[PDB]
């Protein structure tokens, strides 16, 4: 098309053509917009495009064109600036300053082209970062001088100073060397006295609200770093807290300023400063009460109505009050004349806490947590806040969330527990009266009865046992009445759920009162027959939650009972669980396993485990008979579901019983590993007949589920096993025989990554006791898994993760298995580690770097022997260059800390002389030469080729600092980050690598 | 029509394109194809106050595919900043994206979105996410994959841009669909395309739906 | 909404996919309430499916007598069928659809109701 003409640089630039392309991009649609976009991208990315910038700024009438031109300039200033001759740098500086002053002097352009002026200012600030103050000592005096000549220039100068302060103090850590950041911070600090005088004058002299707002915007940035005396020893505190709070144009920015004032570093022992800290708060809240809204205002309604900037203002007020009071409320607590101020400030927070806005509620909730924790421990404070705490109890109860929202529920519970300790009678009265409002129907709703139930549950354990007993009885009585009142099982189920919820949160009551606990369990068994949605789920969740807390009461013979209640539960288990879904039956069996683990007499525990497992074991025995008689019976989808649900029931009981589960695992183990083999045959058979698509069929996913649940059962047992001698003598050999060859001899798409996970647990727990087993695991899984995952970063994501977890534990527990690899296979191990480094999947990358670290430590342990010397000769420079690759390429930032640690370990090995042989091959360097001198040479050469725009001086200074700092990780990391800044630009100062705090 | 420019910014691989695509077509793209510069797509919601259209500028998060960078933000009326709750670095870069965005767009509604909350191993914990507070950003936990809160960013922005706190998404009108006809000429053609579709497996066969 | 003139014969939660030729892959179109709507003027039964939360239309077509619910190789709880005229995205298009349900029972109930709706549409 015609637009592509701007990309042809052999011709002079048609500005009118550029303006059309830019208009087509910003204002056009679909196909035309997409083409302009690609064209503008290639124009901008042309390394000579910056030469056209002066032409475009002078002769373009499209503000978007000039904006894109300034981006092209910014790319030059931040990256290649130091290549330019000094005369051209002053040229560019002068045309940018000229365009800014020119746009500020024209009222129409100043008003309507704010985008281009702010971009121009940011462009100037990039020049200041390069040139100032060493090649521009008069910048700040001239800016101040130029400020008295015009309101527009003064306002725009406040934008430049704000952006300069952001670039030097807020955003420098990342983007500059430590030495350059220190230089610019000291430079701004040295000239600040002048900057502040101008800012203070504008604030006193007033008039233009747009100038005043921009000055306060720059002040907000200054408050991140300036010393307290500029705030406390001038009239500025009075101005911010009186004049600038009254007008609404300045109020938003002023409140943010006063929040940062509240965070200044300040002397602790000075009564005048204390009075000044009190006074500005007093002034601010007075201006709020008289100019914005009284303490009584309904901020919930105001925020919901969302007129103008009210939402931002109420957020900022919450931020100001919480920040100030968290630091300073003790200044208001002793003086009786400051009591009204302290409670007004808290009453505003109470009103802000009623606003329906999650994130605002969280901000206020963090303050209430701070306050009520202080009232719990600090003497003579609770009585000050009695009426604040009473209102807060209602606010927290009315806002309680389900325990599923873990962080928010945790915070709410903690505040409500502290408040209950401070006044238990007030907490009880509010909860009982909110319950009365559910019963009379005035506040009745599913959300309201759920919220109240969550609140009543959250405070379990805070009352004395007696108070708790009377309260819990009153609440259950009231909810029972409420349940009976209501019509339709929708409503009855909601109240039944909440009864179940509350009872499950009060275990101390249940443990003291056996008859009640028995009735509750029997009632949960009744509800396991209710198909109304949510009820069976809740009956099962409540059963296991009560068992976790009260299990001892199920395992003893309670007086006036024939037997321990666990025997009663087991006897009736067929009848109890008949209407439950499989996953609910598994929770039920898990819960029984928790009870049975309480029985420490071996014979009685084994008998209970036997009785519990009767129904699955009889289903299992009947299936093994048929299945062994005829392998065809297993093809039936119904038989496959029964088998999976037996294995899953075993997994569920083994989860809760761990080491105690062994006799049950013993009953099924050998037939279970024969079933694993038979199922493997059927999957192989089906993929042969149907192709890879077979792996997606319900039949094959059903068979694979049996394999995965078997590996899960064995992994679950071995992870918790106590008798490791039986694991090695009875479990491991048959397990390896059933799973390893089947994994190796399946096509990639039929291999189960769960095999790798199971083997990881085996090596973790008993790796030291099965050295020949670890060798066999590696021979089976290593090359075939590596070939699945070494073509791209995406295929076989589960195999990828479990593979590097398995190499990690083998490298920790049975490093000898890697010594028994032939050299070619040990080379694939090094390749695999380096492959992990290059991953963006953070699980893989992190394991990759840890294996590399542990591998070096394993080699160091061997001391001075052939294998260790051959490791260094063959692989030292591979690890050094691979670690440098991922440090420097900008695509692996998440692993920075472990890349640094690995690189430090490698540099430290040579700097200490802990490597015994020359790292260089014969006749490549004088034969006497130390590894330290060759490492210097190899790295300088490698960095020079990879970063040819760096000087020899930059590279040699970097390597000098790096090797000196290779026992000091935090300083070494700083040197690495300094290097990552300098590779992004030309002409980085080599003295930066000498940086010392 | 009533239209608003929305810029979507954040680190590479956080879910910007996946989130937008889910809203445009309903699909979940599992593959990561890095955006080159910007992808522009119109997106219409039906509200109780009539249709609202977002001109969605879905920008590149990778520095090497950044294209015009802050040139994409010019005349944006609203924005989403996206990070990945499974990747700490992506939350660390939120202040960098916010900085570049507000220098161009000084007074606009902005949603901060922590994507991928469907993933079991969350690395950016609730307690750490406070950047939005002092910057007056709305914050949502989302998942483009589970659809957790996936309407919330656009519902919030629409309430801010229309200036109606009670604005709701409503059911778009559903016309009576036409009659079947069917062509003997395309009969054999239909069998072919149905054969391939029946023998390609539906994705995510372990999901609740 | 344009649903006031219709009775609901069947409602079930489902996920809907469309086959793309270009990429040999299924693409989700929506998840939500799938409804069989009988027009009280014509006695014509359509499928109407809306997305959760946005309530945008992901399926809008007559349950044609000539359509056949086929198994998908990967699922015991899905149907695939060619649709000649779906108006969800606006202009009548042919699609190969797959619809998946929570359970085998919901899939089998869906098929029973879909054949019942085919018989109503034949009259
Ligand atoms: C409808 C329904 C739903 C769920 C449950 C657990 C129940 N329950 C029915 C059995 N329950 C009681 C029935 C009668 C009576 C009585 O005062 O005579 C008492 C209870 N239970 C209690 O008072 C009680 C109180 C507190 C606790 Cl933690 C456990 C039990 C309370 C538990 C009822
Ligand atoms: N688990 C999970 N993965 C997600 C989710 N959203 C997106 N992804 C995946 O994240 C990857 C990257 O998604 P993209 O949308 O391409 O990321 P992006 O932010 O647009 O990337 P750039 O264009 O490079 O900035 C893809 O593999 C998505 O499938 C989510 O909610 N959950
Ligand atoms: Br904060
Ligand atoms: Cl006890
Ligand atoms: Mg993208
Ligand atoms: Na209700």
């Amino acid at each position: 098309g015609s637009m592509e003409g701007i990309l042809d640089f052999s011709n002079d630039l048609d500005i009118a053509l550029l303006d059309q392309v830019v208009s087509t991009f910003y204002q056009g649609e679909g196909v035309q917009q997409k083409q302009a976009q690609e064209i503008l991208t290639k124009f901008q990315d042309n390394p000579d495009a910056w030469e056209k910038v002066d032409q475009i700024l002078q002769f373009s009438t499209n503000p978007q064109s000039k904006f894109i031109a300034l981006s092209i300039l910014d790319k030059l200033i931040t990256r290649k600036w130091k290549l330019l001759p000094n005369d051209h740098r002053i040229g560019i500086r002068n045309f940018v300053v000229g365009m800014i002053i020119s746009m500020c002097q024209d009222d129409e352009v100043f008003k309507t082209q704010k985008n281009l002026i702010n971009k121009s200012d940011l462009t100037l600030v990039q020049i200041l970062k390069q040139e100032w103050p060493q090649n521009w000592p008069e910048f700040i005096p001239e800016l101040i001088g130029s400020s008295s000549s015009s309101v527009n220039v003064c306002e725009n100068n406040m934008i430049v100073l704000k952006l300069l302060s952001e670039e030097v103090f807020d955003f420098s850590a990342e983007q500059m060397t430590q030495a350059k950041a220190l230089h610019l911070k000291n430079s701004m600090s040295k000239e600040f006295e002048q900057i502040f005088k101008l800012c203070f004058q504008v604030l006193e002299q007033g008039s233009s609200s747009s100038l005043i707002v921009a000055t306060l915007e720059s002040l907000l940035r200054y408050l991140h770093w300036i010393p307290y005396r500029y705030i406390y020893e001038t009239n500025i505190l009075e101005l911010l807290s009186t004049k600038f709070m009254t007008s609404p144009d300045t109020r938003a920015i002023t409140l943010k300023c006063l929040t940062e004032v509240s965070n200044l570093k300040i002397p602790q022992d000075n009564d005048l400063i204390k009075r000044q800290t009190v006074l500005f708060f007093q002034n601010t809240l007075q201006q709020i009460a008289t100019s914005v809204m009284p303490v009584t205002a309904d901020l919930k309604a105001t925020y919901a109505n969302a007129n103008g900037n009210d939402q931002s203002f109420l957020q900022d007020l919450a931020m100001f009050l919480t920040t100030y009071l968290a630091r300073n409320r003790a200044l208001l607590e002793s003086d009786e004349s400051l009591r009204e101020l302290l409670l007004n400030a808290h009453q505003y927070l109470i009103q802000l806490s009623k606003i329906e806005e999650r994130e605002l509620f969280k901000t206020t909730l963090d303050y209430w947590h701070n306050l009520v924790a202080d009232l719990f421990y600090e003497p003579l404070k609770k009585h000050i806040y009695e009426e604040i705490c009473s209102q807060l109890r209602l606010v927290i109860i009315e806002n309680m969330v389900r325990p599923e929202e873990i962080q928010l529920y945790k915070s709410e519970r903690e505040v409500l527990v502290y408040l209950t300790h401070l006044n238990v009678i007030d907490t009880e009265e509010i909860m009982i009266s909110k319950l009365a409002r559910q019963i009379d129907g005035s506040e009745w709703s599913w959300h309201n009865i759920n919220t109240l139930s969550w609140a009543i549950g959250s405070i379990s354990g805070t009352m004395s046992e007696d108070t708790e007993k009377r309260f819990v009885v009153t609440v259950i009585k009231d909810l029972l009445g409420l349940c009976e009142q209501k019509r339709g099982k929708d409503n009855k189920a909601v109240v039944a759920r909440d009864i179940m919820y509350v009872v499950g949160e009060y275990p101390r009551f249940l443990k003291a009162h056996w008859n009640f606990l028995r009735t509750v369990i029997l009632k949960l068994f009744e509800f396991m027959h209710e198909t109304h949605e949510g009820v069976q789920d809740m009956a099962c969740d409540t059963f296991i939650k009560i068992v976790q807390k009260c299990k001892y009461h199920f395992v003893i013979q309670q007086p006036r009972e024939s037997e321990p209640f666990i025997q009663t539960i087991i006897r009736d288990i067929q009848k109890t669980t008949a209407d439950l879904q499989p996953q609910q039956v598994h929770t039920f069996y898990k819960a029984c396993g928790i009870i049975i683990s309480e029985e420490r007499s071996v014979a009685e525990r084994n008998r209970l485990l036997s009785d519990l497992m009767q129904l699955p074991n009889m289903a299992w025995d009947t299936i093994v008979e048929q299945s062994t008689a005829n392998p065809t019976l297993l093809l039936d989808s119904e038989t496959v579901k029964i088998i999976a649900n037996i294995i899953k029931t075993n997994v569920a009981v083994c989860t809760s019983m761990g080491a105690d589960f062994y006799p049950q695992l013993g009953h099924i183990y050998y037939n279970m590993l024969q079933l694993y083999r038979a199922v493997s045959s059927m999957i192989s058979t089906q993929v042969a007949a149907e192709g890879l698509i077979a792996t997606k069929t319900p039949k094959v996913r059903g068979l694979r589920t049996i394999k995965k649940e078997i590996l899960k059962l064995v992994e679950t047992y071995i992870s918790k096993a106590r008798n490791l001698d039986d694991v090695v003598k009875v479990l491991v050999e048959p397990l390896l025989n059933a799973v390893l060859e089947d994994y190796m001899n399946n096509v990639p798409d039929a291999r189960d990554a769960e095999v790798l996970n199971c083997m990881t647990t085996v090596v973790e727990k008993v790796g030291h006791m099965i050295p020949q087993g670890v060798i066999l695991i590696l021979q089976s899984v290593f090359e075939c898994t590596l070939d699945m995952i070494n073509k791209d970063f995406t295929e076989y994501p589960e195999h990828r993760v479990e593979f590097y977890k398995l190499l990690k534990v083998i490298n920790e527990k049975s490093f000898a298995a890697f010594l028994e690899l032939p050299p070619a296979a040990f080379k694939l191990f090094v390749d695999a580690i380096c492959w992990a480094f290059k991953h963006n999947n953070r699980d893989v990358e992190v394991n990759g770097l840890q294996i590399a670290l542990d591998l070096v430590k394993n080699i160091e342990r061997m001391g001075n022997v052939p294998f260790a010397n051959e490791f260094h000769k063959n692989y030292f420079f591979i690890f050094v260059s691979e670690t440098f690759f991922v440090l420097t390429d900008s695509d692996h930032k998440s692993g920075f800390s472990k890349q640094a640690l690995l690189l430090m370990k490698l540099i430290s090995l040579v700097y200490d002389n802990k490597i015994s042989v020359p790292l260089y091959q014969e006749a490549e360097v004088p034969q006497g030469t130390s590894n330290q001198v060759y490492l210097s040479q190899y790295l300088a050469n490698m960095l020079s080729n990879a970063f040819p725009h760096l000087t020899s001086e930059q590279i040699a200074s970097f390597l000098s600092a790096l090797t000196k700092q290779c026992k000091d990780l935090v300083v070494f990391k700083g040197t690495l980050r300094d290097f990552l800044v300098q590779i992004k630009e030309v002409g980085g100062d080599p003295t930066d690598y000498l940086f010392a705090e | 029509q009533v239209q608003f420019k929305l810029v979507l910014v954040g680190d590479g691989g956080t879910g910007k394109t996946t989130f937008v695509k889910r809203h445009l077509t309903g699909e979940f793209e599992k593959k990561y194809v890095a955006t080159l510069g910007v992808e522009v797509h119109p997106l219409v919601f039906h509200t109780n106050r009539g249709p609202i259209k977002f001109n969605v500028w879905d920008t590149a998060g990778l520095e090497k595919f950044g294209g015009l960078r802050d040139g994409y933000y010019i005349q944006a009326q609203c924005a989403i900043i996206m990070f990945d709750v499974t990747s700490r670095v992506t939350y660390k870069n939120v202040p960098n994206w916010h900085r570049d965005l507000v220098r161009v767009c000084e007074n606009i509604p902005i949603v901060l979105c922590g994507n991928k909350v469907d993933i079991k191993d969350r690395k950016v914990k609730a307690k750490s996410i406070v950047f939005h507070r002092k910057k007056n950003l709305q914050y949502y936990d989302i998942s483009a994959k589970s659809n957790y809160n996936f309407e919330k960013p656009f519902l919030w922005l629409a309430r801010k841009l229309i200036g109606d706190p009670n604005l709701e998404f409503v059911a778009m009108p559903a016309a009576a669909p036409p009659e079947v006809v069917m062509d003997p000429a395309l009969a054999a053609q239909y069998e072919h395309d149905l054969e391939v579709a029946q023998t390609t497996a539906l994705p995510d066969e372990d999901d609740d739906l | 909404t344009m649903e006031e003139d219709e009775e609901v014969l069947y409602k079930v939660r489902a996920k809907l996919f469309r086959f793309d030729a270009d990429a040999k892959e299924w693409k989700e179109r929506g998840t939500g309430d799938c409804k069989f709507l009988k027009n009280k003027k014509t006695n014509k039964v359509r499928i109407l499916m809306r997305r959760d939360k946005t309530l945008k239309i992901c399926a809008n077509h007559i349950i044609a007598p000539e359509y056949t619910l086929k198994p998908n190789v990967g699922s015991d709880r899905s149907w695939v069928y060619a649709c000649t005229a779906d108006i969800a995205e606006g202009e009548a298009e042919a699609f190969t659809f797959a619809i998946r349900f929570g359970s085998k029972e919901n899939a089998d109930k869906f098929k029973e109701e879909f054949e019942k709706a085919q018989e109503i549409n034949k009259k």
